[PDB]
């Protein structure tokens, strides 16, 4: 519900793994449609490379299982 | 509008939280009263020139 | 030694049609030296067709055949497929009843019909239904053969879609000459769906439409959709067809016979040319019916495979393995008031463009009816509240939770016949409010932007912008960032404000502390002139002009524009104070990297007013919309919209 997430910008980048449960969760939601559209353009192939990108600072935030 | 004035004037009391039902005060008349528009126009004019600012400053400090 | 035969079967002026050209100099633009041959089947009976085709094959040894006949034909497509299976000659049927698609075709046969299957027509019709948001339709069907395939296609297309279609009921009829008339009449008086889809032959279509006219299913409260089969000669439609009938056809619509013949010969010539480029030689000529070449002759299979995928004059002529046109551009045509088949929309690639943003409906007396519950809403782009985007190219349409909107059609962007309007998608706070109002008050609406001025200012006694559109009855209501003020409330009516706002001051991080400060009221009081300005032609400018003459006379120097540009000029240092709307200034402060601040902690909003929904003076919708807005404010939906649309980063 943070306004940085709900109001996306080219500058901010957050994404999740492609074709996963989080992808489905954001697809189903209608009030999260803008977030899904922003996320889909930068979605990652796997979780480990997503962690490496986060440590790299290429990806600001990573949404994944707890 | 009333609670904030009471808290400011009488002190010793505090208002908590943010406003959870935003509305306005309005002049009430019978249904389909012919001179509604008049009053509404006047009220809008009072908002435009200076009248509501003076009324706020003079009464609700 | 390439030889291409054209067979004319149309029962009109066939001799005038065969004689039309019967030449070899034609088809010059082609990557080949055509050698045509007109045989013109005289009457298109099975014996005549078989005998003439066999004689042609046993005399000229043609490489391919192009067939053409009239639209009343029913069973010739079977005979042509039979001939192609028996002699292994590639035929190509163009126009007439021979161009209806047969789905299973004699596996070893190259028929290659130049028509579109039933499923693609169903897809186009369902996308037409999606465009105007028509649901709860009913299906009318006769006992015409292939109706099971039609129903299965309807069910598959309805099931495999993102929208939630809702079929009401399917009714089967006889629609035969001289039979039970009470049964059809009784069944037709029991349907109440607003959208009806029918599937039958030409004569059955005429019978059904006559019965429906007797049953009161023709007026403006009923829209009919039919596939190609129900249509006949498009040039002369019958009187039984109701005005507003919708169908979907290929580009061959409105083309002349010679053009169709040229296109077929071109397809065959390009297939042969590709075969020659690939194998260095021409394909073998066809044999004769007094034999049976059991072996598949892989040379002929290769020729057929080359003939499948071929393009000509920028149009795709690819054929499905089922021998019909795959992914062709199709046009959606409708029967207008003049009782002519006007073309309405197009189906280029997987996306749909349609001429009419709203479907017209005419009375039973051909009198244009306008639905009283369809409101025309004018609006304008304002980043916090109204956002316009281009539709997603991938899916044709755009993302849900985004209402389609059109741009003003004053300037025609048709470029021929594509679309006279720019189709965008609008979203945001005001559009969400409008959607909630449409759900609650139960009305339908379109949405178009205003390209004639900003929100509105009286110039030379006339009004431009949204106020101009509403006052001059071009639109039912105006929604957006419209401030309630006396000069507008006198000329038009206003609804209850749904978000409060006013005049506010923006500075780069409390030097002024008041709109009526001596710095503003007296520009030349001290220091070189204060560089403060505002966007002209708005409520703020008129308020300043009518109240503080010195303020307005100084503000003329700094006539800012494009509030984002004013904001960036403030950031750079070309400006030190910006006078504008409080609702947008709070949002602009919220999503600021430097976190610009409004003059006083709460901005000390001056001339407090609100955003309203403009309406025509003394209208009817006013009371209902006022009550609906008050209900929305009462139930906390407006607070939810504030949280989801006007949140800020450093506002807390
Ligand atoms: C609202 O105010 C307007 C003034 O702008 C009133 O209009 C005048 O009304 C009087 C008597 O009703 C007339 O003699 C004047 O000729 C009107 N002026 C104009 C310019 O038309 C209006 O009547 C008021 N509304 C009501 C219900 O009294
Ligand atoms: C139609 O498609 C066929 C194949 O589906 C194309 O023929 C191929 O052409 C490429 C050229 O690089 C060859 O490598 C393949 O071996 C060919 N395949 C076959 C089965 O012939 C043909 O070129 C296409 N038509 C056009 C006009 O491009
Ligand atoms: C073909 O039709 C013409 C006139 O339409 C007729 O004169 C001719 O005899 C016909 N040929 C046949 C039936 O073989
Ligand atoms: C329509 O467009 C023309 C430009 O072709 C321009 O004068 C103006 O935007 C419009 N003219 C009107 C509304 O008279
Ligand atoms: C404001 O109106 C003036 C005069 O009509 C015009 O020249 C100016 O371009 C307008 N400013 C806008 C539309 O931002
Ligand atoms: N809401 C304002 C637009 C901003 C302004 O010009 O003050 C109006 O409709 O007048």
């Amino acid at each position: 519900n943070d306004p940085r997430l709900r109001n996306p910008s080219d500058k901010f980048i957050y994404a999740t793994v492609k074709q996963s449960s989080v992808d489905i969760y954001f697809r189903r939601q209608v009030e999260l449609s803008t977030m899904y559209r922003h996320m889909e353009k930068h979605n990652y192939e796997s979780a480990a490379e997503a962690i490496q990108a986060v440590r790299d600072n290429k990806l600001h935030a990573f949404i994944w299982d707890s | 509008a009333v609670l904030e004035f009471e808290a400011s004037q009488k002190c010793d009391l505090v208002t908590t939280g943010e406003l959870f039902f935003r509305s306005g005060f309005g002049i009430g008349m019978r249904k389909d009263s012919p001179w509604k528009q008049n009053v509404s126009l006047s009220i809008l004019k009072s908002h435009e020139n200076g009248f509501m600012e003076d009324l706020d400053k003079t009464w609700v400090r | 030694a390439v030889t291409v035969a054209v067979v004319f079967g149309s029962s009109g002026p066939l001799q005038t049609q065969a004689r039309t050209r019967l030449t070899s100099q034609n088809f010059l633009d082609l990557p080949l030296e055509i050698q045509p041959l007109t045989v013109g089947v005289n009457n298109t009976n099975p014996s005549s067709i078989l005998t003439q085709i066999c004689g042609l094959l046993g005399a000229a040894r043609v490489h391919g055949i192009v067939f053409e006949d009239n639209v009343d034909t029913e069973a010739v497509a079977q005979l042509l497929d039979f001939v192609s299976s028996q002699t292994h000659v590639p035929i190509l049927s163009i126009s007439g009843g021979s161009a209806v698609v047969l789905t299973p075709k004699e596996p070893g046969s190259a028929f290659l019909q130049l028509g579109v299957s039933l499923e693609q027509q169903l897809q186009v019709l369902f996308k037409v239904l999606e465009e105007y948001d028509w649901s709860a339709f009913a299906v009318i069907t006769s006992l015409h053969p292939g109706h099971a395939l039609f129903l299965e296609g309807v069910r598959a297309v309805a099931d495999a879609s993102y929208l939630s279609w809702r079929l009401l009921d399917v009714l089967t009829l006889e629609l035969g000459p001289g039979g039970p008339r009470a049964r059809t009449q009784r069944l037709l008086r029991q349907v109440d769906a607003p959208v009806l889809v029918a599937y039958c032959s030409r004569e059955e279509a005429e019978v059904l439409f006559a019965e429906a006219a007797q049953a009161g299913l023709v007026g403006p409260g009923h829209v009919w959709l039919v596939p190609n089969l129900a249509l006949g000669s498009t040039d002369a439609p019958p009187a039984a067809f109701p005005v507003g009938l919708i169908s979907v056809v290929t580009e061959s619509w409105r083309l002349s016979l010679r053009q169709k013949v040229r296109d077929g010969v071109a397809i065959l010539a390009l297939g042969a040319h590709s075969y020659r480029r690939q194998y260095g030689t021409l394909p073998a000529p066809a044999g004769d019916c007094r034999s049976h070449p059991g072996p598949v002759s892989p040379a002929r299979e290769a020729f057929y495979r080359h003939l499948l995928n071929v393009t000509w004059e920028g149009r795709d002529f690819s054929f499905s393995p089922g021998g019909y046109l795959v992914r062709p551009t199709m046009v959606v045509i409708a029967l207008n008031r003049h009782r002519l088949w006007e073309m309405v929309g197009r189906w280029d690639h997987g996306v749909l463009y349609m001429k009419y943003p709203v479907w017209p409906r005419y009375s039973t007396s051909l009198q244009p009816v306008v639905d009283s519950r369809h409101l025309t809403v004018a609006t304008l782009e304002e980043r916090p509240f109204v956002i316009v985007e281009s539709p997603d190219p991938g899916t044709g349409g755009c993302v849900p939770n985004t209402v389609p909107c059109r741009r003003q059609s004053n300037h025609t962007f048709s470029s021929g016949d594509l679309t006279p309007y720019t189709k965008l998608c609008c979203k945001g706070f005001c559009i969400d409010i409008l959607k909630k109002l449409a759900k609650v008050v139960k009305f339908s609406y379109d949405l178009y932007l205003v390209t004639n001025g900003k929100h509105g200012k009286r110039v030379r006694g006339v009004w431009n912008g949204m106020i101009g559109e509403v006052y001059y009855k071009r639109a039912d209501m105006a929604i957006g960032s419209l401030t309630i003020n006396e000069e507008r409330s006198e000329i038009i009516d206003f609804s209850v404000p749904f978000v409060e706002t006013g005049i506010s001051v923006m500075v780069s991080r409390d030097t002024v502390s008041g709109l009526s400060d001596k710095k503003f009221q007296r520009p030349q009081d001290q220091y070189p002139p204060f560089r403060f300005g505002t966007v002209p032609n708005g409520s703020t400018e008129r308020n300043i002009r009518s109240n503080y003459r010195d303020m307005h006379t100084h503000m003329v120097k700094f006539n800012q524009r494009s509030v984002e540009d004013a904001l960036t000029s403030l950031k750079m240092g070309k400006l030190d104070a910006f006078i504008y709307d409080a609702a947008v200034l709070n949002y602009m402060a919220g999503k600021d990297e430097g976190c610009k601040l409004v003059t006083i902690g709460s901005g000390k909003v001056f001339a407090t007013t609100g955003y309203g929904i403009a309406m025509q003076k003394d209208s009817h919708w006013k009371r209902a919309i006022d009550l609906a807005l008050l209900q929305l404010l009462g139930d906390g939906e407006t607070q939810k919209l504030e949280t989801v649309w006007l949140s800020g980063i450093c506002q807390n």
